[PDB]
């Protein structure tokens, strides 16, 4: 269980940078935050993928 | 084919690379092994001018292996491995591996890993009838093993693929440099012109605006109402052409990097 | 801090002038200086709770001119226009439900209302402007600034008719000074003393 | 970096002039009779190249 | 050091005007001429500790109008707007972590604020400016450059009116001689006596 | 041990500069300070390797 | 290694149903029964476990275990 959870959190950045990749891949590339900036913008997030 | 393959892919990024063919003995079915050792771990005596590699006295490898691997790689020594310098690449990894994140509260159970170096030498010896390589594996503190080479070829299982060799100081270096350099340049020149094309430049009559902090957070938002006095001429977008040039520039350093198979032959030979 | 060492100037040029009309010729002008400078700060801090819409508290001779930054329990909060709430946060006005406040509108003068209401203490970082009838201004006013106020007062004074004060030419001599001199200083809530860069904010 | 050639009082402070001309997001304020000239030579950017 | 060297050229341009209004502008000219020219400086060495926005400690007749730089314990001090703090840097005001000082800002007229506090010594360089009321001027305004303060001077004298003094011809032409000089001295802060060059920071 | 810390010391440049080599390839090409610089712009750091 | 032979261990975690993770490995049915890990795999579970932000789950719901399967080397020192 140690080894195991040493493993984890030594990997966590790039697991999730990892995940962020396979993320941007089917078209979900906004930010949380950037997409409440264009929805008080009025404008509606786009992605061009 | 793929520790060649690697090999020379590191001696494309870097300034060499090591491919080490040597025997072993081991429950490992195969005896003679040939694996790959990064720039990284081969510290190599620079003293050497020859081409072949004889001139090179000395090759320090130093290796992170963990207890148990260690203590079972060499035996009758152990007390030594239990109770146990480096450049900052190797040293960097095995550190970063060691410290897991900034803050982190390890448990009692920690995987312990110690730093063994095997040097092989060679040292005159004019027998009566020269150069006789010898082993030399040791820890921080002491020696686990010293011993000569058994192998018949008089030199060292480590041979260097060269690349770029500097005139200067005789030592490697890959093919990057000049790309390295001019790569900087072109992210410098894209980042300010992304910054030009984002915020404007405001040179102003002195009492163009009443409120001043209102309108600089405000100038560059596409939908800001902006209040100015009569008379005193406001000049916003002021250097935008910049941009223009600045994008012009990029173009001009990746046009460089493409004029910087012949030329690249000295790294086949 | 009293207005006596701004009277020395006015009786130079304007030799005989009450201290009454004086004084409120000079609070006036200080006024517009203090509007146009924005150098007067204060803060305070109170407590605000159930639906109240609190009003600021303020040294007794001054007024709130602006508020620079407000701050709900240590929260940095975002001003909003009222019609900016109108249009994105529907129902401001009917619900009663408490909340985490992320929004501050001022309906009144005075009174900072905040678009979730909590009962939290309250710290306004605000401009200040003197009030009309102020005994005595802050010291930076007076002590360093004192001849772009006196010059603003002095115009004042040689504004008015029928007396042997009247003169055009140096009213509008001093309302130019006063004018050009509150526009140097204009910048100096960005800058201050520290020679702080203004710096204009970049969207992306 | 920008090249300035200027009236004698185009600005009050030179300090700051002087270390947010080339700034691409800094404010500049210039008295009203005094003109200011940036980006003297440029075309010799071009030339050079 | 006196205003006795000044009072000469009033005297000259402005017949027997009386000693403490000539005083009072010669005064005003000087503080306009520093405020152009930022030619005083003086070194001023305080310690600041605990949470305290310490005043800057200046000469008598003198007033801290601007400061060049200021140095924490040997560290050469970033000054940044309370804004940018705000912006970048919250809880500026509520936190009280004590820490290595890495900005400033100058919430009030003469008081000094680092972003993280701590106690230590603190250098402030800064320019100087005379007071409203200085018996001396310093060197600098007296020996080597009267000539300008007494144009400013004269400027305001011959302005005032109903008076044998008052000349609007005089008062003009001494105005306008004066702001030449001003702009003229403008760059000797750069410049200094040495000519060192004047050139603009360059960012890539 | 003594020709070691003589071997480490007499390549530090060049084996530094191979490891800013290899950390170039993979697309992290920005210096500490400059990302910094970057970051108080408001602007995301990019590099295009 | 770009063998991968100094890899010490691996884990596989792996989320399992109750019934199967019960049928798949005996005799110890109980730990399983009154039976860390990073964002991703976790996610993707909770995910699953969460239905919608605010729902009336029944007393019929599907229990899920995780199971890790450590493969891991250790030296022998074989005489030989």
């Amino acid at each position: 269980r140690s080894y195991l959870h040493q493993e984890l959190d030594r990997q966590a950045e790039n697991r999730f940078q990892m995940a962020v990749d396979e993320d941007y891949y089917d078209s979900i590339q906004w930010t949380e935050a950037d997409a409440q900036v264009l929805k008080e913008r009025g404008q509606a997030p786009l992605v061009f993928n | 084919p793929f520790h060649r393959s690697r090999s020379f892919e590191d001696t494309v990024k870097v300034g060499l690379g090591w491919i080490e063919d040597s025997y072993d003995d081991s429950t490992d079915g195969e005896p003679i092994y040939s694996r790959y050792e990064s720039w990284r771990n081969v510290i190599f005596d620079s003293a050497s001018t020859e081409l072949d590699g004889t001139d090179m006295r000395y090759i320090f490898r130093p290796k992170w292996l963990d207890v148990d691997v260690a203590c079972a790689l060499v035996p009758d020594r152990a007390d030594e491995i239990k109770k146990a310098d480096g450049d900052e690449a190797m040293d960097w990894a095995e550190f970063d591996r060691d410290t897991y994140s900034q803050s982190r509260t390890v448990s009692t159970h920690k995987r312990q890993r110690v730093r063994l170096i095997e040097c092989w030498y060679r040292k005159p010896m004019r027998a009566t009838k020269t150069m006789r390589v010898r082993v030399a594996i040791f820890t921080s503190r002491d020696l686990l093993f010293e011993g000569a080479s058994p192998f018949r070829h008089n030199r060292f299982s480590l041979t260097p693929i060269w690349g770029f060799r500097r005139g200067r100081d005789n030592l490697p270096y890959g093919v990057i440099r000049w790309m390295r350099d001019i790569q900087d340049d072109i992210n410098k020149r894209a980042s300010k012109a992304l910054y030009i094309l984002s915020s404007n430049k405001v040179v102003m009559d002195e009492g163009a605006v009443e409120d001043i902090e209102e309108f600089r957070e405000e100038v560059a938002r596409p939908d800001a109402v902006l209040v100015k006095k009569p008379g005193k001429q406001i000049e916003l977008n002021v250097d935008r052409e910049l941009a223009a040039a600045h994008m012009d520039m990029m173009s001009r350093d990746i046009q460089m990097l493409q004029q910087v198979t012949v030329a690249t032959n000295k790294l086949f030979d | 801090k009293p207005l006596d060492v701004f009277m020395p100037i006015i009786h130079r040029f304007a030799p005989g002038c009450p201290e009454p009309t004086a004084f409120a010729a000079i609070r006036e002008a200080a006024i517009k200086f203090c509007e146009r400078t924005r150098l007067w700060r204060c803060d305070d801090e109170f407590n605000v709770g159930a639906d109240e819409c609190a009003e600021v508290a303020v040294p007794y001779g001054a007024a709130l001119y602006e508020m620079e930054l407000v701050q709900f329990n240590g929260r940095n909060m975002r001003p909003v226009s009222t019609q900016w709430l109108d249009e994105q946060v529907p129902d401001w006005r009917t619900t009663t439900q408490s909340g985490q406040a992320q929004y501050v509108t001022q309906q009144s003068e005075d009174t900072l209302t905040f678009v979730p209401a909590e009962a939290g203490s309250v710290r306004v970082y605000g401009l200040l402007k003197p009030t009309l009838d102020a005994d005595s201004l802050p010291d930076l006013l007076a002590d360093t600034y004192r001849k772009t106020i006196a010059d603003g007062a002095l115009s004042e004074l040689l504004i008015i008719p029928g007396k042997a004060w009247m003169s055009a030419d140096l009213a509008v001599f001093f309302g130019t000074r006063f004018d050009r001199e509150l526009d140097r200083l204009s910048t100096k809530t960005i800058k201050g003393q520290q020679r702080a860069p203004v710096r204009t904010r970049a969207q992306f």
